[PDB]
C-alpha cells in the first residue's frame, strides 16, 4: 500500500521487516525476492546507499541459506558491477569470502571469515540465524556425504 | 554435426578433491578410474570444460575434462589435432586414452 | 548355530549404510530371503561380517559402511560375491 502511495522510504522499510521476518521464517527465495525489490528501490538514490550495502550482503546471505551458491555469486557480481560503494565495501568481501568458502565446503573457514567480519562489524541476530543455517546445512551436506 | 569424428581417442582430465578437508594419500590407480568412467558413463557425449562429480571407493572428486580430441572410426593414428574449443564432441569408448592431471588445487596425489 | 545353512553364492550391490545405527552396529544387514538372521557371511572369501535381519534392504542386495569400503576398497553400486562362512572349521 505505501508503494501504490508512491511512499518509497515506508515500503522499503515494510519491505526490510517483511524480508527479515521471512528469512528468519525458512522463506529464503522470498525473502531474497523481497531484497531486490528493495536493492531496485533504493537504486540512485543518495539517501539509501548503505542500506544497499547491507541489502545485497543480505540478499546474497539468504540466497546462500537456500544452498544457492551460484545466485549469491551473481548477486555479488551485480551489487559490485552496479553499486561502487557497494564493491569496496566490506560487506562485498565478506559475502565473497562466504561463497567460497561455501564452494569449498570449509565449514570452519566460514567461521574465521564470520569471526573477522564480526571483529569489524557487529554482526546482528538475523546475520547469526542465516550462517547457522548454512553451516548446518554444510554439516547436513557431510551427512550427505556418507 | 561432426560428420566422421564421432570418437574420443584422447581425453584429458584434471581431477581434485571437492572439499579441501577430505584429502587421502591413498594412491588412485589411473586404470580404475578409466575404468569406473567407462563403467558408469558409456556412449555419452562430452565437451572441454565440462565438469563432473566421480565416487570412486566413496570419495568424491571434481573432474574437470580440460581437452578432448575427436577421431573418426577407421583411423590408425590420431593425427586430429587436440582441440580445447567446446565446438568438438565425442562419444566415450572403451578404447579412449585417458590422461588425468591435478587440479588446480593440486592435493590428489 | 551355523550347522545348516545355505552356502550358494550371491552377488549383492554395495549400497549406502540404511542409517547410523546400523554402521554402528557394524553388521551386514540382509533381507529374511537373503540369508538366515546371527549367522556368519564370508564376502570375496576376505571380509568376514555377521548378518542381521533387515526389511529397509530389499533381496539381493548389501549394506556397508563407509569404514567397510574404504577397507574393501569399494565404490557405491560395486558388486561383490557373497557365501557363507564357517571359521570353525
Amino acid at each position: 500500500w505505501y508503494a501504490q502511495d508512491q511512499s518509497v522510504a515506508l515500503s522499503n522499510k515494510c519491505f526490510i521487516k517483511c524480508a527479515d521476518l521471512k528469512a528468519l521464517d525458512g522463506q529464503y527465495i522470498e525473502a531474497s525476492d523481497i531484497y531486490s525489490k528493495l536493492i531496485k528501490s533504493s537504486m540512485g538514490n543518495r539517501l539509501s546507499q548503505w542500506s544497499l550495502k547491507d541489502y545485497f550482503l543480505k540478499k546474497g546471505l539468504c540466497q546462500l541459506a537456500a544452498t544457492d551458491a551460484v545466485a549469491a555469486a551473481r548477486t555479488l557480481q551485480e551489487g559490485q558491477s552496479e553499486d561502487p560503494n557497494f564493491a569496496d565495501s566490506r560487506e562485498s568481501n565478506f559475502l565473497k569470502s562466504l561463497i567460497d568458502a561455501v564452494n569449498e565446503g570449509d565449514s570452519e573457514q566460514l567461521s574465521e571469515h564470520c569471526k573477522e567480519f564480526d571483529n569489524f562489524m557487529r554482526l546482528d541476530k538475523w546475520k547469526i540465524t542465516i550462517l547457522n543455517k548454512i553451516k548446518e546445512s554444510i554439516q547436513q551436506q557431510e551427512d550427505d556425504l556418507l | 554435426y561432426s560428420g566422421k569424428q564421432s570418437y574420443l581417442g584422447s581425453i584429458d582430465i584434471d581431477i581434485s578433491f571437492r572439499a579441501r578437508g577430505k584429502a587421502v594419500s591413498t594412491v588412485f590407480d589411473q586404470d580404475e578410474l578409466a575404468k569406473q568412467f567407462v563403467r558408469c558413463y558409456e556412449s555419452q557425449i562430452f565437451s572441454p570444460t565440462q565438469y563432473l562429480i566421480m565416487e570412486f571407493q566413496g570419495h568424491f572428486f571434481d573432474l574437470k575434462i580440460r581437452n578432448v580430441q575427436a577421431i573418426d572410426l577407421g583411423d590408425i593414428e590420431p593425427t586430429s589435432a587436440v582441440a580445447t574449443g567446446i565446438e568438438t564432441k565425442g562419444i566415450l569408448t572403451k578404447q579412449t586414452q585417458i590422461n588425468f592431471f591435478k587440479g588446480r588445487d593440486g592435493l590428489v596425489n | 548355530d551355523m550347522t545348516n545353512m545355505d552356502t550358494r553364492t550371491r552377488h549383492l550391490k554395495v549400497s549406502n549404510c540404511p542409517n547410523n545405527s546400523y554402521a554402528l552396529a557394524n553388521v551386514a544387514a540382509v533381507s529374511p530371503n537373503d540369508f538366515p538372521n546371527n549367522i556368519y557371511i564370508i564376502i570375496d572369501n576376505l571380509f568376514v561380517f555377521t548378518t542381521r535381519h533387515s526389511n529397509d534392504i530389499p533381496p539381493g542386495t548389501i549394506g556397508f559402511n563407509g569404514n567397510q569400503r574404504t577397507w574393501g576398497g569399494w565404490s557405491l553400486n560395486q558388486d561383490v560375491q557373497a557365501k557363507a562362512f564357517d571359521l570353525f572349521k
